[PDB]
C-alpha cells in the first residue's frame, strides 16, 4: 500500500469466470455449436466428432470406423498439453510480461 | 492555377456550406472526383481549361 | 440430457432481428494553436515563436485526425461503386420491406427506422469562435442516406452477386431459398411455409422500431465524450496557472513589459500543456474510433453483401441476411437470422447395417419415430424413408460401434415386380 | 529487525522507527490510517431517492 | 489553479478499469445460460478429465 | 508532468489489450461456439474444434 495508489477488484472474481468456462465446455461437449446459435440441443459426442470431420471434407465414416484410434490420440494429445504447460516458464509468457 | 477557400466568411465567388470559394466556378452537372472540399461538394480540373467545383457523384445510376 | 444413443432435432424455427450499433466517425475540429493560446496579442505571439514548431505539430495531428475521419466514413459505406433502385413496384412475396427503404413523402429521403435513429440522438456546439471551429463532413447525411438505399435496393433485388461483380437480379423467395441452403437447411423447407416466413419476418422488422423508441449508446457516449473534452478545453483558459491573471490584457496592462513576460510564459506554458494533452486524448479517441469502423466496414462488407458462416459476427444465430442504415456518427445493422425452436428428442444411430453392409447419411441424421428409423435433415425435422439414395456404404458394420439393424429401401426393386 | 547503530528505515518512500529519544528507543512502523476513495449508488433520481 | 488535470486524470483511469470489466464480460460470458455435464461420463473413449 | 505521462502510458497500454480482448472475443465466438473455416485461425491444420 503506497500513497495515493490503489486498485478496485475486478467485477467477475476468478470463481465466477472459472463457472463461465465449465458452461462452455458442458454445452461445447454435450451440445456441439448449436447451443450458441439458439436453444442447446444435445447429440452425442461421437456423431458430433462425425459432423466436425464432415465440416473439413472427411467423409463421415473415417470417423466411425477409427473411433478407437480418434479417442486414444486425443487423450495422448491433451495427457501432452498438460504435461508442457508446465516445462518452459515462458509458456505464459503473453500474460506474464503483460503484468 | 490555384483556387482559395475559407472557412466561415458570409462570403467569380461561389458561397459554400464549407466557406466562401473563390477562383473557381460551379457546374450544373457532376462529376466523381478526387480533391474533397466538405458538405458534399468538391472541386477539380477539367478543360480554355479551368478549376470547377460540383457536387460529387455517388456512381454510375443504374436500376436493374 | 445427454445420453449415448440420444438427439435432439428442433421441427420449428423463428426469424429474428437484432440491431447493431458501431460508430464510424466523430466530430472533426481543428483549433488554431497560435490564436487559441494568444488571444490576438502581438507579444504573446513573439513569445511564442520561440517556443518551437509546437503549434505546427499539433495543427498536422489535427488535420491528419480529420482526414481519417473521412476516409472512414468513405470507407465503411461506399462498398459500391453503382447506385441501385428499388424497383416501383413492391412485389417481393409477402415481405412488408416498407420499413427499410427510404419513403418519398418525407422530404429527408430517409428509412422510418433511419429517421427514428436520426431524431434520437441530439457548450456541446456553441464556443464562441475560441480559435476553434468543426469542418463539415465530406459527405452529408443525405448521401450517407443514399449509399444505405442503394445497398439495400442492391442486396434486395440482387442477393449477394452485386457485391461480387455486375448486379444478377433475383427473386426473393429464391433468395431466400440459397440463404437458407446456406446455413444447412434444404431450400423447399423455405417453399413449404413461405408465407408463414414473410410474417414472421415482417413482424421482426415491425417491433424493433419499439425496441428503438424506447439504446444509442454507443453514438450517444462518443458524441458526449467529445464535446465534453471540448468544453473542458475551453474551459482551462479561465486559469491563472500561478500568474497574476488569467488575461493577456490584463496582465499586460497592470505590468510593466519587461516584468510581465516571466509571467505570461507561465500562462503560454500551461495553455500549452493544456492543448497537448487535448491533441494526445483526441488522437487515442480517433484511433479507437478508427479500429471500430474497420470493424463495422468488414461488418458492412460480409453481413449485408453475402452471407457470413461466422459463428457470432452479424447477430446470434445462424445467419440469413442484414439490412444497413444510416446513424448520426454510426452506422446501424439490422441482422435477420434464423433460430430453431420447438426441439423433440429422438434416439439416433450413427449407421445403420443389413445384409453385411453399413449405410451411412449422405447429409442428415438417423431419428427414431419409436419403432421405425428416419433420415432427416440436420436442423429441420423432416423424416424420410432410408433408401439407397440418402445413405451410401463403407464398411461391414463389425468396426461401428452403436449399429442398429434395419432396412434399407431399393427404388430399383419396384420394377422387378 | 535491525542492527543496533541505524537510525531511519524505508523500502520505497518511508516507514521510519527507533523514536529519536536518547533514553528510550523503540523501534515504532510509520503506515498510512486507511486513506480511501468513496463511491455511492443511486438507483436513479427520478426513481427513487 | 493549475486548471482541471486532475479531473482529466481520474476520468481517463476510470475509463480504463470499466473497461477492463467490459473487456472481461463480453470475452467469457458468450452464454447467458450456464450448463453442466452429466454425472455419467460415457464419451464414446473421449477423456475430458483434464 | 509524471502522473500525464503514466496515464497516457495506460491508455496506450489500455488500446493494445482491448484490441487482444477483442481477438479473444471473436476466437471464442468463432472457434468454441462453432467451426471455423479460416485457415490458420485456430491453430495449424485443418480446425475441429477449441
Ligand atoms: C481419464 O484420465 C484420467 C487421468 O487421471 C484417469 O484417471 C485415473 O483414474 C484411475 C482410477 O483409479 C487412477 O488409478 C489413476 O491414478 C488416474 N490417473 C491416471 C493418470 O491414470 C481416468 O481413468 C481416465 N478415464 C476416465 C474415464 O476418466
Ligand atoms: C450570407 O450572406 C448572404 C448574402 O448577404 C445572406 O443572405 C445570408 O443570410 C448570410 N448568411 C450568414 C450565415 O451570414
Ligand atoms: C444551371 O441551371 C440554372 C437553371 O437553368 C442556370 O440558372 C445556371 O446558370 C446553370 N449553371 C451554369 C453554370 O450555367
Ligand atoms: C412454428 O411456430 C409458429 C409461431 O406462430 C407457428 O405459427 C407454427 O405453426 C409453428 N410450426 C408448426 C409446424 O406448427
Ligand atoms: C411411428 O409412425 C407411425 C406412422 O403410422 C405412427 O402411427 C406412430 O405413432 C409412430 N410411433 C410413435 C412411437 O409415435
Ligand atoms: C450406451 O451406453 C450404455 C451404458 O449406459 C450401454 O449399455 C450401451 O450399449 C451404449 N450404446 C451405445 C450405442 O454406445
Ligand atoms: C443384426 O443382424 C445380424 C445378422 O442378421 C445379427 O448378428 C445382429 O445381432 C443383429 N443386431 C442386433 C442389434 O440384434
Ligand atoms: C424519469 O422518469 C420520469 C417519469 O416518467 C420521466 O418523465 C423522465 O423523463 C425520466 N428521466 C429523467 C432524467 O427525469
Amino acid at each position: 500500500k503506497f500513497n495515493g495508489l490503489t486498485v478496485l477488484p475486478p467485477l467477475l472474481t476468478d470463481e465466477m469466470i472459472a463457472q463461465y468456462t465449465s458452461a462452455l465446455l458442458a454445452g461445447t461437449i454435450t451440445s456441439g455449436w448449436t447451443f450458441g446459435a439458439g436453444p442447446a440441443l444435445q447429440i452425442p459426442f461421437p456423431m458430433q466428432m462425425a459432423y466436425r470431420f464432415n465440416g473439413i471434407g472427411v467423409t463421415q465414416n473415417v470417423l466411425y470406423e477409427n473411433q478407437k484410434l480418434i479417442a486414444n490420440q486425443f487423450n495422448s494429445a491433451i495427457g501432452k498439453i498438460q504435461d508442457s504447460l508446465s516445462s518452459t516458464p515462458s509458456a505464459l509468457g503473453k500474460l506474464q510480461d503483460v503484468v | 492555377q490555384v483556387a482559395v477557400l475559407y472557412q466561415d466568411v458570409n462570403c467569380n465567388v461561389f458561397q459554400t456550406r464549407a466557406g466562401c470559394l473563390i477562383g473557381a466556378e460551379h457546374v450544373n452537372n457532376s462529376y466523381e472526383c478526387d480533391i474533397p472540399i466538405g458538405a458534399g461538394i468538391c472541386a477539380s480540373y477539367q478543360t480554355s481549361q479551368s478549376i470547377i467545383a460540383y457536387t460529387m457523384s455517388l456512381g454510375a445510376e443504374n436500376s436493374v | 440430457a445427454y445420453s449415448n444413443n440420444s438427439i435432439a432435432i428442433p421441427t420449428n424455427f423463428t426469424i429474428s432481428v437484432t440491431t447493431e450499433i458501431l460508430p464510424v466517425s466523430m466530430t472533426k475540429t481543428s483549433v488554431d494553436c497560435t490564436m487559441y493560446i494568444c488571444g490576438d496579442s502581438t507579444e504573446c505571439s513573439n513569445l511564442l515563436l520561440q517556443y518551437g514548431s509546437f503549434c505546427t505539430q499539433l495543427n498536422r495531428a489535427l488535420t491528419g485526425i480529420a482526414v481519417e475521419q473521412d476516409k472512414n466514413t468513405q470507407e465503411v459505406f461506399a462498398q459500391v461503386k453503382q447506385i441501385y433502385k428499388t424497383p416501383p413496384i413492391k412485389d417481393f412475396g409477402g415481405f412488408n420491406f416498407s420499413q427499410i427503404l427510404p419513403d418519398p413523402s418525407k422530404p429527408s429521403k430517409r428509412s422510418p427506422i433511419e429517421d427514428l435513429l436520426f431524431n434520437k440522438v441530439t457548450l456541446i456546439c456553441a464556443q464562441k469562435f475560441n480559435g476553434l471551429t468543426v469542418l463539415p463532413p465530406l459527405l452529408t447525411d443525405e448521401m450517407i442516406a443514399q449509399y444505405t438505399s442503394a445497398l439495400l435496393a442492391g442486396t434486395i433485388t440482387s442477393g449477394w452477386t452485386f457485391g461480387a461483380g455486375p448486379a444478377l437480379q433475383i427473386p426473393f423467395p429464391m433468395q431466400m431459398a440459397y440463404r437458407f441452403n446456406g446455413i444447412g437447411v434444404t431450400q423447399n423447407v423455405l417453399y413449404e411455409n413461405q408465407k408463414l416466413i414473410a410474417n414472421q419476418f415482417n413482424s421482426a422488422i415491425g417491433k424493433i422500431q419499439d425496441s428503438l423508441s424506447s439504446a444509442l449508446g454507443k453514438l450517444q457516449d462518443v458524441v458526449n465524450q467529445n464535446a465534453q473534452a471540448l468544453n473542458t478545453l475551453v474551459k482551462q483558459l479561465s486559469s491563472n496557472f500561478g500568474a497574476i491573471s488569467s488575461v493577456l490584457n490584463d496582465i499586460l496592462s497592470r505590468l510593466d513589459p519587461p516584468e510581465a513576460e516571466v509571467q505570461i510564459d507561465r500562462l503560454i506554458t500551461g495553455r500549452l500543456q493544456s492543448l497537448q494533452t487535448y491533441v494526445t486524448q483526441q488522437l487515442i479517441r480517433a484511433a479507437e474510433i478508427r479500429a471500430s469502423a474497420n470493424l463495422a466496414a468488414t461488418k458492412m462488407s460480409e453481413c449485408v453483401l453475402g452471407q457470413s458462416k461466422r459463428v457470432d459476427f452479424c447477430g446470434k444465430g445462424y445467419h440469413l441476411m442484414s439490412f444497413p442504415q444510416s446513424a448520426p456518427h454510426g452506422v446501424v445493422f439490422l441482422h435477420v437470422t434464423y433460430v430453431p425452436a420447438q426441439e423433440k428428442n429422438f434416439t439416433t444411430a450413427p449407421a445403420i447395417c443389413h445384409d453385411g453392409k453399413a449405410h451411412f447419411p449422405r447429409e442428415g441424421v438417423f431419428v427414431s419415430n419409436g419403432t421405425h428409423w428416419f433420415v432427416t435433415q440436420r436442423n429441420f425435422y423432416e423424416p424420410q424413408i432410408i433408401t439407397t439414395d440418402n445413405t451410401f456404404v463403407s464398411g461391414n458394420c463389425d468396426v461401428v460401434i452403436g449399429i442398429v439393424n434395419n432396412t434399407v429401401y431399393d427404388p430399383l426393386q419396384p420394377e422387378l415386380d | 529487525k535491525f542492527l543496533p547503530f541505524q537510525q531511519f528505515g524505508r523500502d520505497i518512500a518511508d516507514t521510519t522507527d527507533a523514536v529519536r529519544d536518547p533514553q528510550t528507543l523503540e523501534i515504532l512502523d510509520i503506515t498510512p490510517c486507511s486513506f480511501g476513495g468513496v463511491s455511492v449508488i443511486t438507483p436513479g433520481t427520478n426513481t427513487s431517492n
